[PDB]
RNA sequence: UCGGAGUACAAAAAACCCUCCGAGUGAUUUUAAUCUAGACAAACCAGUCAAAAUAACCAUAACAUCACUUAUUGAUCCAAAAU
């Protein structure tokens, strides 16, 4: 198995990104993270695939 | 360099006081600087040595 | 370092310094931390902070940088709006 | 209680604070090594520019 | 005075024959001769260094050099194009007025400060002029008409309270150079050039009455000015009713370098004459 | 007598005369909050940290430039900083320049007269440092609740 | 190159083509913020802790956890990304 580095984006409409190691054979990743601009716990959904 | 203007009040706002009309009786005299200040300076050496020069 | 140039016979500056360092007028040099843009996902937030700092160089490095740098860069600068003008004098230093 | 001091004791009223000791800073070094920039502010006297001869 | 003089009667002539440099003035150099300073002569033994070949300055002996492992960051980035304003505290201004270097009677602009050697401009270093800073604000008692290229609220406030007027003017680099050292320019044999305008970044500065900008609408001046009083709590004097008022109101054209001369004239200093163009084109160019 | 295309008159045609900028519009602001001649302003100069204490003093009941409802509401909130001689004392510290201190004082006073002249002020209190106050209050009220007349 | 045990018996440090085990990551959800006193470590570069103060959340709510947990890593420049 390999893991993957994905770029995850905020749904708060604030451009904010953070990268996460995620299982390759798993589903598209979605989390509750902290967005600094809105200063809140918001939903992040993975926008992009950065490193493999 | 212009001789300083006479004022009605001493010391001046910037704190400059002219020398006296007579000179004291002391057996030494300290000339004013060419800019009319008292010639006391500070000096450093080796970064830690602090001195004061009377000229 | 070129100590005597060919055309002018003066002493040249090493520009590779002038891009990564900053000379305050006190003689302290200021630099970024190394690897601060590198592999951020893999690092602690604490470490990331330690990396985002601007830090001071020890005496040896400072003297080395001064030698590698001409007189012009040690001049007293007054910039409008300058962040660092606050830091260029030294205060309360008893040595 | 304010009424007491003025009215009875014929006094001004004393008021106190709670004063904590000023924070401890190491001797300032000529070449602070690997120290954040904000270092130079810990030994700062007061926040105001001062132009010495200028 | 100098009792030393009385010892000189007793002693022989001062001649070229007996003259001593002050002790300590000359530290004698030493040459690699003899048992001490010879035989390897301070160069050590073999290796690279005794032969004089040790590597260049930054080189660390092959490990990636300290000055190159640190990442590039804009620090000095674009430094050459940053504007530089030489600071002048009210303390120095007061001290200059007190000692009669600059006189408050006539208007004070850059040339006046330079001529009293209260300040030094070097345009080549991208000095754009003097800025006024508040160091001596409380102590400042003088009444002045001053023109600087930048100033702080507090500085202005401290000048108004005493019944003077501050104005911020702009000079481009060429203009500035000419302004600071006028007599070297008048020997140059060229006309007096137009004052350039400020660049786009500096327009919002000189258009505001806040800064008492030279390009500002005078309608806002007496308003904004009074505002500065409310803040610092002093009665704003009426400058109109003063005897020196005709001097205090004195401006420059935004296109003019000096007081009382005009773009396009020529100063012949040997004849003590001024020369002005009668041509139409020249007068349209210089007066635009 | 020089003039240019860019001159001050041709840029702003409306205002022209050299005395235009120096007019005093005392009619524009007729409010004159804080008539500084009516304040006692003290300066304690502390040099060593270099800071100059500036002190603004005036009699609260004898001050006519503030309305009566406001003059009474001020003596409530600020009764701590009032003096036994009736004086309201303001003080500023921060800058080495006492212009900035005086300005701090005057701005504080402006603010107090501002909030006191606003009837809409709700005086909202935070629970953070007042929790101890409410609970120790209530709990000395459980004991205070003993009922028999005395004296 | 990195780590654990012995060598190296009790503060630290300490070599060998010395003796022995390992690492170049998984799994999981508790997705693990900003800023800053003081320190550890240290040739330099790098590494480590961390109070108070902010902001997030129970409405006085900041150590990601497990696999011996220690190691699971790589400077500048330069390239791709656009924040
Ligand atoms: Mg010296
Ligand atoms: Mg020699
Ligand atoms: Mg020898
Ligand atoms: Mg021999
Ligand atoms: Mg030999
Ligand atoms: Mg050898
Ligand atoms: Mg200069
Ligand atoms: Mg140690
Ligand atoms: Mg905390």
């Amino acid at each position: 198995s390999k893991t993957i580095l994905v770029k995850m984006m905020s749904q708060a409409g604030t451009g904010f990104s953070f990268n996460t190691k995620r299982s390759r054979l798993r589903e598209k990743l979605t989390l509750l993270h902290y967005d600094p601009v809105v200063k809140k716990k918001v939903l992040f959904v993975e926008q992009k695939k950065i490193r493999s | 360099i212009p001789r300083p203007p006479k004022h009605e009040h001493y010391p001046t706002p910037s704190g400059w006081q002219p020398p006296r009309d007579p000179a004291p009786s002391l057996p030494y005299f300290v000339r004013r600087s060419r800019m009319h200040n008292i010639p006391v300076y500070r000096d450093i050496t080796h970064g830690n040595r602090q001195m004061t020069v009377i000229r | 370092v070129t100590y005597f140039s060919s055309r002018k016979g003066k002493r040249k500056t090493v520009k590779a310094v002038i891009y990564r360092f900053l000379r305050l007028h006190s003689g302290l040099w200021l630099r970024r931390k190394a690897g601060y843009k590198k592999k951020l996902w893999k690092k602690t937030a604490a470490r990331k902070r330690r990396l985002r700092e601007f830090v001071f160089c020890n005496k040896t490095q400072s003297k080395l940088l001064d030698k590698m740098t001409t007189s012009f860069w040690k001049r007293r600068n007054w910039y409008a709006d300058d962040p660092y003008q606050k830091y260029q004098d030294r205060t309360n230093l008893k040595v | 209680v304010t009424r007491v001091f003025h009215q009875l004791l014929d006094m001004r009223e004393p008021v106190f604070e709670f004063v904590r000791p000023p924070p401890y800073h190491p001797k300032q070094k000529r070449f602070p090594h690997r120290q954040p920039l904000r270092y130079l502010d810990r030994y700062r006297d007061s926040h105001e520019p001062t132009y010495g001869i200028y | 005075g100098p009792r030393a003089l009385d010892l000189l009667r007793a002693l022989p002539r001062v001649s070229l024959a007996n003259l001593k440099p002050n002790p300590g003035s000359r530290k004698p150099e030493r040459r690699p001769r003899g048992r001490r300073r010879g035989r390897k002569c301070g160069r050590g033994h073999k290796g690279e260094r005794q032969r004089g070949t040790r590597p260049r300055l930054g080189f660390e002996g092959g490990q990636t050099p300290f000055y190159l492992r640190i990442p590039k960051y804009g620090f000095n980035e674009g430094h050459s194009f940053r504007h530089q304003y030489q600071p002048l505290s009210l303390n120095r201004l007061q001290y200059l007025i007190d000692l009669g270097r600059v006189d408050p009677t006539q208007p004070i602009d850059l040339t006046q400060l330079v001529n009293g050697r209260g300040v030094t401009i070097q345009p080549s270093k991208r000095d754009y002029g003097v800025q006024l800073v508040e160091e001596g604000a409380d102590t400042f008692k003088a009444k002045v008409n001053i023109e600087v290229q930048m100033a702080s609220e507090l500085a202005i406030a401290a000048i108004e309270k005493n019944g003077g007027v501050v104005t911020t003017a702009f000079y481009d680099p060429r203009s500035l150079e000419i302004l600071c050292k006028p007599v070297p320019f008048f020997l140059r044999g060229q006309p007096i050039p137009k004052r350039m305008l400020p660049p786009e970044a500096l327009v919002p500065y000189y258009t505001d009455a806040k800064n008492r900008g030279y390009l500002a609408d005078p309608a806002r001046f007496p308003e904004a000015r009074l505002e500065l009083a409310r803040k610092y709590g002093y009665v704003l004097p009426d400058i109109t009713k003063d005897e020196l008022f005709k001097m205090l109101s004195t401006r420059k054209d935004p296109r003019q370098i000096f007081f009382g001369l005009a773009p396009g004239w020529v100063v012949n200093m040997a004849d003590k004459k001024i020369l002005k163009p009668t041509d139409e084109n020249l007068l349209k160019y210089y007066s635009s | 007598e020089f003039q240019s295309i860019y001159s001050l008159d041709k840029l702003y045609p409306e205002s022209r005369g050299s005395d235009t900028a120096w007019r005093l519009p005392d009619d524009a602001k007729q409010a004159n909050d804080i008539p500084v001649d009516r304040l006692t302003i003290s300066y304690c100069r502390s040099s060593g940290k270099v800071n100059s204490k500036a002190e603004v003093r005036f009699h609260l009941a004898s001050a006519d430039w503030i309305a009566e409802p406001v003059r009474l509401k001020l003596a409530v909130k600020h009764k701590n900083r009032i003096n036994r001689s009736g004086e309201l004392i303001l003080t500023s510290e921060c800058s080495r320049y006492q212009f900035r201190n005086l300005a701090d004082c005057l701005q504080k006073l402006r603010d107090m007269i501002a909030e006191a002249s606003q009837p809409a002020k709700e005086p909202s209190r935070e629970d953070a440092e007042l929790r101890r106050s409410r609970i120790e209050n209530m709990n000395r009220e459980r004991l205070r609740k003993k009922r028999i007349s005395s004296a």
